[PDB]
């Protein structure tokens, strides 16, 4: 079976909010999957429980028919070697230069001629476009190139699934514009599957094959890109055409304009 | 009682957190004693830990034994006994202050700004990242900082009582008329080696252990955001301060019961 | 699996290319190389990164001795990593 | 002459890397006025500059015909009764409740009756649709609402000019779609003229009348809405357009791929 | 050289620190002597740093008077002289740990966590916003904070030595088998008012106007950024302990000499 | 200036309103009410917040004593305040 990743019933509720009731979504290869929701409730919360750095309260996670949970602390590890991350943020170790950070992984996972090791993280720079920052401590990347490096990063084992923990969020339509072409790539060469997560419509739906709406705790209206483009359902259309006021209210719950200002 | 329902909630939470203050350290220091990595890995953080604390201690030190060296000089006088001042700045420095005192600055500079690194390396996810490299950080990360205290603090305490008892030799010696073959003569017969020298190792070192323990359990378990991380270092010197003065006064019921 | 063997002026390879294969053929890199003209890319069933540098590496040292490698049988896998890494011409021609 | 804001030429440089050189924008009566960027070189820089907070080496800047960095400590504070300001990050006071926030400058700027001023702030909590948040502390604000607040509390003193320091970034379409719902009733009733300063092309448009673009420190092709539609320059089709590779680079300065790979 | 003109950036860089540092408290205390708004004002900010600030002062005070009536108990024994117990903890908490620990751990609590609050208000720009409210945040949000301070420690630290020296009544008296109404007799015509009890208030009250300075001065200029304003809080506790021995040592010169 | 006049049945007002002009007619709360049945909006010149919440208060205590107000004379300023803070009909209707 072509599909990756596959979560059957997930039921959370850290203890007070219970997020995350009744969900359900496949991930197949070779595709560009897209998760999409209000903003602030999946996000980090998701890819952390997919990753197995939280773990549910039901329902069974599969990667190629392996159970997330329930491996061992040595088996989890080494199937770790397959999927990474690449955060909102970017996670850098401050106390390095960029060459030492993105060749980090390499040393810490097999063994490599020195000179071998030197030139194969070189080039890989090259293919985010990010050779000329070679030897630069990561205080001086101005957000835009931080993104990029950390994903030169992520792809250092061959890996066959990246999650994004938002990619695109506060950046510039060019640096937009880069990170769509780069991720264009990175599926269609080296067959990898990737799970992007975030809330930016005109962008996501210009690269993605099977999306997942999240709106409420349901993963209600789900599908294709243009089968959701013509989905006339009250929320679907006031998300992904940004209507000012739908189901989702204007104003807040109060009291009548009586008593309030007239005391 | 609807009040004694809110206490029930903090008896189950404040006991949860020594729960995983053990939980976190028993991992820390279990399995692979890899010593080939941690050799020059330890030593950049015994830069972190124990040069940059190094110049407050003896900058203070001089201070402390200055001001010994000058009340007790007064005290003594009303007594008619020169020679004691020597027998007694010794005795004060080797048994009460020195290990009271530095690790008190310890906890300051040393204790709160290592917290510091720890919780704003969870804020960038540095950590949460290190998991998807399938590297254990807690042998990998912490171990390399908790070591580094431990062997750190009983030499931050030796040059803190050389350096202390250096300026008490200065003020009642040279400034305030002492002979200086007098001032070491009564201190050479004061102390003894088995339950003074020895035994200012044991109240310094065990200070280490829970300094180093408690600065580096707050970092891992704190707010992750901008707010919470600099309340955690201010929680941080003020249980460190109150665990000082806790241990101490049972290590010094032992030593002289 | 790298065996690999020669036609006294031609370097042959077999098996799969992997990140972990390749170490005792960076050992063989003098002996490896007798003057190679031609690189078969016969029984290659996976390349990977450092698989393609061990193999960039390869051709590159055969220069200042040797000839000007040709290269042959790619399984049009390497071809979509050459353009990808935007590799020249005189590291990589063809 | 109905041009609310006008600086001359003003030339910044904090010490190293001279930003701002030969600038020049007008901000009329009536408008919304847009200023867009390539990402994070005038944000809150020029914001601070136009406020009078950081002083210029060269130009003059017209409000009504005073020049801002010449008047007095207490007439400059006089004149800040006009003008305010709406941070990206939102500043409210943590350590009170959002009703005395919204209705804090009334207590510092004017004497008014005891019910009367609880009313009347509390009909503006309406007025950005948010009454039923009326007693909570600035924590559980959840961020979109957060940026509400703050915009009641700049509608205080009557405002005839209101920055907007980067409005939209980091926020649902819901949330965008509501801000812009809300910032184009503030300038029709009321006529209050407002500085939007960000990078969001796709709604920056729907709103604005006279554009001014920043690309480099000059200020090089401003104009309206349908005319930088179609102005062919390569600058304004790279930002507007999100194209990839213009002259802006798509890669690093570095050197040649013969001795950086080749050891 | 081409070291030295490493250092000559650094000879006109940390001098002008100072300057901002008179500059910005002299702008803090000048014109407008309102009352009005500041008296509920600044009663808010004795709650900040008065009461929460009190609770570690006496549960700390009770193991000083623990341990110096422990390990005065062995000195006097050896000289044979059990009354001078009252006339030694009384005398050693009044004029040299009351005014120097009680200074310590409020530079611990109350030092670090008031400039936290002060950079994290720029951090999130209600500072540069209060400007567009044309109100002078310097007369507004620092003068309750600074006089809050130099207020609270001299009160601070009355409470230090009386929980202090209570505690040292205890462990002689009590356990120590010595009769209560001879200990208290050779402490009442001990000390005397006019260069000891006062003198213990003047060593209080001048650390307590440099400690609350040199707080919220560095919550002025720290980076705004979540990496600066923690630097900061650590570079505020090893500031204020030098500061507190660099005046001590001069403060006890002029009483004593 | 708030100068304000009398008919007898029937509230005046002139002058500007503003939000530092409005103390002294607070003041004036049961002696300027005196069974009002219409307010002229005659020369008002600007309008304020306040200065619309004091006069939406002198609308509102006109009830329970006297009559219901009927309104006039609006510069349609206020009709744009209306509909923004979405004021119901029983506190002022046109
Ligand atoms: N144990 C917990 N750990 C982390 N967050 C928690 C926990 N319990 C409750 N929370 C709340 O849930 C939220 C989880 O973080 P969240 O997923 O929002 O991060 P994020 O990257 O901001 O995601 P998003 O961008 O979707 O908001 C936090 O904001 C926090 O307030
Ligand atoms: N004295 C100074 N004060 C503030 N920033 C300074 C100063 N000197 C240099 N800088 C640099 O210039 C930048 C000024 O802030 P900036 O305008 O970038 O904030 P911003 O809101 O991120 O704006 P933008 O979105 O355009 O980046 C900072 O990132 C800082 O690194």
């Amino acid at each position: 079976v072509a599909n990756l990743v596959d979560m059957r019933d997930v039921s959370f509720t850290r203890g007070n909010r219970c997020i995350f009731d009744n969900i359900s979504l496949t991930v197949p290869r070779g595709k560009i999957t897209a998760i999409m929701g209000p903003s602030g409730i999946g996000k980090t919360t998701l890819l952390r429980l997919i990753g197995g750095q939280i773990a549910p309260d039901h329902g069974e996670i599969l990667f190629d028919g392996e159970n997330i949970p329930a491996m061992s602390r040595s088996r989890l590890y080494t199937v770790r070697k397959r999927m990474s991350m690449l955060f909102q943020s970017g996670a850098l170790f401050t106390d390095m230069n960029v060459f030492d950070n993105v060749a980090y992984p390499l040393r810490e996972h097999t063994q490599l001629p020195a000179p071998l090791l030197h030139s194969t993280v070189m080039m890989k720079l090259e293919a985010v476009g990010l050779r000329g920052a070679a030897k630069l401590m990561p205080s001086e990347l101005s957000g835009g190139m931080a993104r990029r490096a950390a994903l030169a990063r992520a792809i250092a084992l061959e890996p066959d699934l990246i999650m994004f923990d938002q990619p695109f969020v506060g950046q510039d339509p060019i640096t937009m514009g880069v990170l769509v072409k780069l991720i264009s790539e990175l599926n269609s060469a080296l067959g990898v599957t990737c799970v992007v997560v975030s809330h930016d419509v005109p962008e996501v739906l210009s690269i993605a094959d099977h999306a997942w709406i999240l709106a409420d705790k349901k993963i209600v209206a789900h599908g294709s890109a243009q089968a959701l483009q013509a989905n006339p359902d009250p929320r679907v259309r006031q998300f992904l055409d940004g209507i000012a006021d739908g189901p989702v209210p204007f104003r807040y719950p109060a009291g009548d304009y009586h008593a309030d200002l007239l005391p | 009682l609807n009040a004694l329902a809110s206490l029930g909630h903090k008896g189950i939470k404040t006991l949860r957190t020594f729960g995983r203050a053990g939980l976190m350290l028993f991992n820390a220091l279990v399995g692979k004693p890899e010593f080939r990595k941690h050799a020059p890995l330890l030593v950049r953080q015994l830069y972190n830990v124990g040069v940059l604390s190094m110049l407050i201690i003896v900058v203070s030190g001089v201070f402390i034994g200055m001001v010994l060296g000058l009340q007790g000089y007064l005290v003594l006088t009303t007594y008619s006994a020169e020679t004691s001042l020597g027998m007694l700045v010794a005795l004060s420095l080797l048994r009460e202050l020195g290990p009271v005192v530095a690790a008190l600055l310890f906890a300051g500079r040393a204790g709160s700004a290592l917290t510091a690194e720890i919780g704003l390396m969870r804020a960038t996810e540095q950590l949460s990242s290190m998991e998807m490299m399938a590297v254990d950080p807690l042998r990998r990360v912490i171990s390399p900082r908790f070591w580094a205290g431990v062997i750190s603090l009983p030499l931050l305490t030796v040059i803190f009582v050389a350096v202390g008892i250096w300026g008490g030799s200065l003020v009642g010696v040279s400034w305030k008329g002492i002979d200086s073959g007098f001032f070491w003569s009564a201190m050479q017969n004061a102390v003894d080696w088995r339950m003074d020298l020895v035994n200012c190792l044991i109240k310094s070192v065990v200070f280490a252990i829970t300094v180093t323990w408690i600065s580096l359990f707050n970092g891992y378990d704190a707010i992750p955001t901008s707010a919470g991380i600099s309340r955690a270092t201010t929680r941080t010197v003020v249980h460190s301060s109150l665990a000082v003065l806790g241990l101490d006064f049972v290590l010094t019921a032992l030593m002289f019961g | 699996s790298l065996s690999w063997m020669q036609t006294g002026d031609t370097l042959a390879l077999s098996g799969e290319l992997d990140q972990d294969v390749l170490l005792p053929l960076w050992e063989m890199r003098e002996e490896a190389v007798k003057g190679i003209t031609c690189i078969d890319l016969s029984r290659v069933s996976r390349v990977d990164t450092g698989g393609l540098a061990l193999l960039l590496h390869l051709i590159d040292l055969a220069k200042k001795q040797g000839n000007n490698v040709t290269l042959q049988g790619v399984n049009d896998k390497v071809y979509t990593l050459a353009k990808l890494y935007n590799l020249p011409a005189d590291v990589l021609p063809r």
